[PDB]
RNA sequence: ACGAGACUCUGGCAUGCUAACUAGUCUUAGAGGGACAAGUGGCGUU
């Protein structure tokens, strides 16, 4: 009876292996039944890498000056058609749910170089995290674009959601723009 | 910073050497017996006090520190200084004795003593460092 | 092209005409262990962990 | 003779007067999971499905909950029954099973005892807020 | 020369032991006073299936107590902050009974008369007094008191005689009759404090403690030298045995006991928790409390952990 | 400290020539009781008590006529 | 020896305390407590 959430468990999801839960970490208090547990990630550095995937995620998508923030907004709409298709699905999203995402994922960002010069930039990687975390805040202003001046909108992407969540496959967008950037960076290497 | 101004290290150093004795480590007690023996006009003031005496007891525990010399330190070193050996180190039987020595002490009217065993003196004449 | 995990040393610090690149030192931990040098972008905590997913990127030290 | 801790958050309270009778709870004084505002109700049900009946077979709680603001009054909630259930284990049956259960709930999580410090800040000097400055002119 | 043995463990606890009180008329009630405005009730078990069940959880206090003290019937609590203050808790009611703000000053101690009949308390006026439960002034000495703060006023602690006994840190110690009360002999210049005083039970003795630790005895008639039995750091804990004529305390990490006649340590056997960790500092020892008569000992440190041992006496 | 520490006085002096500004500034000394210094010592000022002199023989020995 | 710190005001905290027939110890305001780089690791003529 430690079944997290109501429909999954954490008694049979194991990796055999303790390094590799740098993406989903379902071990200790900070399980989440429901990603509202208020608080502040800009208080202190590092303390923004340790949210948790799924409210950074469903948090970080507060842009404009008007949605800025509303946490409200963020719980409705994780709840909202996860409600439904948790029931209306029956089998499994695990496989679209890790294998859009969360190995789309590029390998190496860019930095500046000397002290001028600004038409090209060195190829640096970052520990996987803070790229992978880049890459979802642009792909949450691709999931605008694809809502704002568009026709899917916000509140019925949860597919979406849980392909930019679980865990391991490649098929995204802004992702593949970031490696097409990717190799123009490497291109130094 | 947390750096501890003077006037906190001093009246820590001072009240280590005053009362090591009621002192102790546990910041409780050290608060407690700080308000009891010390006039010190904060609170605040007090408790930084109180935690530079822990952080020198920490140090004081691990060794001696330059600061402060208390009495117990200071005693045992000075036991530890009218130290002396059972036998002298001068009283050597044998001392090794190079040619210009022994002769210096035949001019010096010592030259019936046996102790002195005259060695080999070293045929390299190499003895200053390579100069560049 | 080989993932390797390598754990940080010891943080060097920032580069640029304002400041844009974070030099850290990393040490293998399963390939004949030894030290080398990186420079990478964004947050990278204390002793934390780099994916050296290339053996050979070596960045330029002033 | 008055073992009562109540439960307060930011600004919202609620009194929870808790004594011994028929043993059946009294939630919000309204039902379960009708809640106008209907963003955390998923959030209440979290004890009630994780303790069981047992447990809180022999209390009887009645709550005084006033507060505006969602994130005042709840979690202001879950504050005050895991500290008035923590006080009641403490007091009637003993301290072991008190510590397990108590574990077990603020190991669920810990924002339950510990309330936000921040507060809005003084207006500064010679700007319109507590860092923002009239613009300088040259 | 007395042989024992560590035969568990406990674990779970909030509140580390500070002071230690019991009475053998009344063994239902046995209590520990903690720091966190906590007090743990207990119950003798002797037991390896359960050598201990958490049953009270006393709170009540506003501020952290410097001694706790039993009348003759283990029935009435009196405890004392580092305030001035004054808590009396009764069985009859499980709550307050009697809560006292009459001492405007930073008291370091309270007491309980055995014989109910006068109160005393220490005041920085320089002056001790004698106080009645109806609020009138009784008995006040202005001179030849204190040089410093009085610690506390001692009575017996088995049934027999009240003999006053007045303690200080200011390392001057008096002995006084309910009648008399007057200052025979004075000795000064002492190298080290004095943290409390205890009384003997067979009236012909008078130990001290301190961080000096020299245990100075005096008679009982007049202030004649007897003996300065050896010690280490602050001692914190001296009785004899309830029936026997011995002494013992924890001037520290260890167990220093005496016999009056040997006066040294016999042997010292001890069990101690091992630490992978070479800089991990180890817990201090302040008390050691009987089980009854000395067949069973217990202890507390700042580990969260209370250390129990078996000892066989002989 | 400054507000019940240090009492300035402003005064002006006329003068045929013109008008001299005498600013004078006092600090008063600590000294309890008397109300001729503040009651309360500078906020940074540590006070230790002072033990006396200490030769004493190695163990204390009553001495009767 | 000034200045800096300390210091005053200010918010943050009690299954504690001093008590109100406008709240029922939540509001108000206390002689007071609480943090100190304190505990443990890693860098530092350690």
């Amino acid at each position: 009876d430690i079944k997290l959430f109501g429909k999954w468990s954490t008694d049979d999801v194991q990796i055999n292996d303790i390094s590799l839960q740098d993406y989903i970490a379902v071990k200790e208090k900070y399980a989440k039944y429901l990603p509202h547990s208020a608080g502040r990630y800009a208080a202190k550095r590092f303390r923004k890498a340790q949210c948790p995937i799924v409210e950074r995620l469903t948090n970080s998508m507060m842009m404009h000056g008007r949605n800025n923030g509303k946490k409200l907004m963020t719980v409705r709409i994780v709840k909202h058609a996860f409600e439904i298709i948790h029931l209306l699905t029956g089998e499994n999203p695990l496989q679209v749910l890790v294998n859009a995402i969360i190995n789309s994922g590029p390998r190496e960002d860019s930095t500046r170089i000397g002290r001028a010069g600004t038409v090209r930039r060195q190829a640096v990687d970052v520990s996987p995290l803070r790229r992978v975390n880049q890459a979802i805040w642009l792909l949450c202003t691709g999931a605008r674009e694809a809502a704002f001046r568009n026709i899917k909108t916000i509140a019925e992407c949860l597919a979406d959601e849980l392909i930019n969540a679980a865990k391991g496959s490649s098929n995204s967008y802004a992702i593949k723009k970031k490696d097409e950037l990717e190799r123009v960076a490497k291109s130094n290497r | 910073g947390r750096v501890r101004t003077k006037t906190v290290k001093k009246a820590a150093r001072v009240i280590i050497e005053k009362y090591y004795t009621r002192l102790g480590n546990d910041f409780h007690t050290n608060k407690r017996v700080c308000e009891e023996i010390a006039i010190i006009p904060s609170k605040k003031l007090r408790n930084k006090i109180a935690g530079y005496v822990t952080h020198l007891m920490k140090r004081i525990q691990r060794g001696p520190v330059r600061g402060i010399s208390i009495k117990l330190q200071e005693e045992e070193r000075e036991r530890r200084d009218n130290y002396v050996p059972e036998v002298s180190a001068l009283d050597q039987e044998i001392i090794e004795v190079d040619p210009d020595t022994k002769e210096m002490l035949k001019l010096l009217d010592f030259g019936s003593l046996s102790n002195l065993q005259v060695t080999q003196p070293t045929v390299g004449m190499n003895f200053k460092t390579p100069r560049g | 092209q080989p993932i390797k995990l390598a754990r940080v040393t010891k943080v060097l610090g920032r580069t640029g005409s304002q400041g844009q690149c974070t030099q850290v030192r990393v040490e293998f931990m399963d390939d004949t262990s030894r030290s080398i040098i990186r420079n990478v972008k964004g947050p990278v905590r204390e002793g934390d962990v780099l994916t050296l997913l290339e053996s050979e990127r070596e960045a330029r030290r002033l | 003779q008055s073992v009562q801790v109540f439960g307060r958050k930011k600004t919202a309270t609620a009194v929870a007067h808790c004594k011994r009778g028929n043993g059946l709870i009294k939630v919000n004084g309204r039902p379960l999971e009708m809640i106008e505002p209907r963003t955390l109700q998923y959030k209440l049900l979290e004890p009630v499905l994780l303790l069981g009946k047992e447990r809180f077979a022999g209390v009887d709680i009645r709550v005084r909950v006033k507060g505006g603001g969602h994130v005042a009054q709840i979690y202001a909630i879950r504050q005050s029954i895991s500290k008035a259930l923590v006080a009641y284990y403490q007091k009637y049956v003993d301290e072991a099973s008190k510590k397990e259960i108590k574990d077990i709930l603020i190991q669920y999580d810990r924002t339950l005892l510990v309330a936000d410090p921040r507060r809005c800040e003084s207006k500064k000097f010679g700007g319109p807020g507590a860092r923002a400055r009239y613009q300088k002119s040259y | 020369t007395e042989q024992m043995t560590l035969r568990g463990t406990l674990k779970g606890h909030n509140g580390w032991v500070t002071q230690i009180a019991t009475t053998p008329q009344f063994p239902d009630m046995i209590l520990s006073a903690s720091r966190d405005k906590t007090i743990i009730m207990w119950k003798l078990t002797r037991d390896e299936t359960n050598y201990g069940i958490p049953q009270r959880a006393l709170r009540g206090h506003s501020h952290f107590v410097s001694d706790v003290v039993i009348s003759s019937d283990g029935q009435f609590a009196l405890s004392g902050s580092w305030d001035g203050t004054l808590r009396l808790w009764d069985l009859t009611t499980g709550t307050t009974t009697r809560r006292f703000v009459g001492h405007t000053k930073d008291v370091l101690s309270v007491a309980f008369s055995s014989d109910n009949r006068q109160i005393v308390s220490g005041s920085r006026d320089k002056t001790i007094k004698l106080w009645n439960t109806l609020g009138v002034c009784k008995y006040t000495v202005q001179d030849e008191s204190h040089s410093e703060w009085v610690s506390c006023v001692r009575f017996s602690p088995n049934s027999s005689n009240p003999i006053i006994v007045s303690c200080g840190w200011d390392k001057l110690v008096k002995v006084w009759n309910l009648a008399n009360c007057k200052l025979k002999t004075n000795h000064i210049g002492h190298t080290g404090y004095l943290n409390t005083v205890t009384v003997s039970p067979d009236g012909s003795l008078c130990a001290s403690g301190g961080k000096d630790g020299q245990a100075m005895l005096w008679d009982l008639n007049e202030g004649k030298h007897l003996y300065t039995l050896d010690g280490g750091d602050i001692i914190n804990a001296l009785c004899f045995s309830p029936n026997r004529y011995w002494l013992c305390a924890a001037t520290g990490p260890s167990i220093k006991i005496w016999d009056l006649e040997g006066k040294i340590i016999v042997d010292e056997l001890k069990q101690e928790v091992i630490s992978t960790s070479s800089k991990a500092e180890p817990p201090q020892c302040t008390s050691l409390a009987w089980s009854a008569d000395g067949q069973t000992l217990f202890a507390g440190y700042t580990d969260n952990l209370v250390r129990v041992w078996q000892v066989t006496i002989g | 400290p400054v507000n019940y520490y240090v009492d300035t006085a402003v005064r002006h002096v006329l003068l045929r020539q013109g008008v001299l500004g005498i600013k004078v500034k006092i600090m008063l000394p600590w000294d309890p009781t008397g109300k001729i210094g503040p009651k309360k010592p500078l906020p940074d000022h540590v006070s230790i008590v002072e033990p006396k002199d200490e030769i004493l023989p190695t163990t204390p020995i009553s001495e009767q006529k």
